[PDB]
């Protein structure tokens, strides 16, 4: 697998599959232009986690028979994952 | 154009919710509106007497949340074999990351103080437009075509 | 059984999955592809206790129950510097705010 990191705005460096980040059109335009990093200057680490956990979920849940589990989010950071969702568009 | 067709035919089904959610179980009747039946708690079956060609859809009960039927939108009683039942299998979809915000933010904040959170307007917007079945069926009825 | 993982060094997290039958020695191989840094020079973890190369991540803890795809375990990584090894150090994450009022 080709693996890309994305920055938080606080340096925590994910390190994840490229095809997962995909799953974000605002990430693939960042890596693609009109490099293998992208910096988030507005998503701190504790909401950057959570979104790669989304990617995660999301590709391992997209078109399965076998039962669809809740993605949790703790009441404390729906606010920022909220608009973090909003910017990388999933 | 989405309504039950009045087949008299009697089709048996299991309505299987095999998500966390309550279930709001809605028969779509011969004139296209929509009928809500009995909730199912989550992770239980119940046998319900329908007909072929009667169409069905799901939500969570509390917030209209939209749930998949056999992978699906719409489920349709068919012909049963061999007088087996039809297996409904309700299932969470893959929610987009913000529309399960969305969620979790309409099932913290009393609708009034939507307007008092610190975001932008857009999001208000987003927050007050809820999952509603009358919405789905405008959507699906242009989708037919 | 994937098991579904975060790899965690300084400020440093890799998202990967792996087999429950895998070994720690396979999960370093899979360390040295991204981090470019060979198994011998790798040190993995769960929680404070030293993982034996040999051992399946199954056997080491990592099962579906615990290590899920929207929930993964996590795996401390720490590298040899020349002679020795550094002591297993993972930065947290930021902490989120305080709940406003109106979520409460
Ligand atoms: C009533 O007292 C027992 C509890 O009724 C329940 C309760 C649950 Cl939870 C489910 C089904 C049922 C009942 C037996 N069945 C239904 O309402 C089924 C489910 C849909 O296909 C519509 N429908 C119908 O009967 C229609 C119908 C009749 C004919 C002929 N053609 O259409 C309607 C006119 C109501």
């Amino acid at each position: 697998m080709m693996y890309v990191k994305l920055i938080s705005s606080d340096g925590h460096e994910f390190i994840v599959k490229r095809e997962h980040a995909l799953t974000s059109g605002t990430i693939k335009a960042m890596l693609s232009g009109p490099t293998n990093e992208v910096n988030f200057r507005e998503i701190p680490s504790h909401v950057l986690s959570k979104v790669c956990m989304y990617f995660t979920y999301k590709v391992r849940y997209t078109n399965s028979s076998t039962e669809i589990p809740e993605f949790p989010i703790a009441p404390e950071i729906a606010l920022e994952l909220l608009m973090a969702a909003n910017f990388l568009d999933c | 154009v989405l309504r039950s067709v009045n087949s008299r035919e009697p089709s048996q089904v299991i309505f299987c919710n095999r998500s966390p959610r309550v279930v709001l179980p809605v028969w779509l009747n011969f004139d296209g509106e929509p009928q809500p039946y009995p909730t199912l708690p989550p992770g239980t079956g119940r046998r319900i007497h329908s007909y072929r060609g009667h169409l069905w859809l799901f939500r969570d009960a509390g917030t209209h949340d939209g749930l998949l039927v056999n992978q699906t939108e719409l489920f349709v009683p068919s012909l049963n074999v061999d007088g087996q039942p039809i297996f409904a299998n309700i299932t969470l979809p893959v929610y987009t990351l913000k529309e399960r915000c969305l969620q979790v933010v309409r099932s913290l904040v009393k609708p009034e103080n939507y307007r008092r959170l610190d975001i932008v307007r857009s999001l208000y917007e987003d927050l007050e437009d809820h999952p509603n079945v009358q919405k789905d069926l405008e959507r699906l009825t242009q989708e037919r075509i | 059984m994937d098991v579904f993982l975060m790899i965690r060094r300084h400020k440093t997290t890799i998202f990967t999955d792996a087999k429950e039958s895998s070994t720690v020695f396979e999960l370093k191989r899979i360390v040295e592809g991204i981090l470019k840094r060979p198994p011998d020079e790798q040190r993995l973890y769960k929680d404070d206790q030293l993982l034996d190369d040999g051992k399946t991540l199954g056997e080491c803890g990592f099962t579906s129950q615990t290590a899920r795809p929207q929930a993964p375990a996590t795996v401390g990584l720490a590298f040899r510097a020349d002679d020795t090894f550094e002591a297993l150090c993972i930065e947290p994450f930021s902490s989120p705010p305080e709940l406003p009022d109106v979520m409460k």
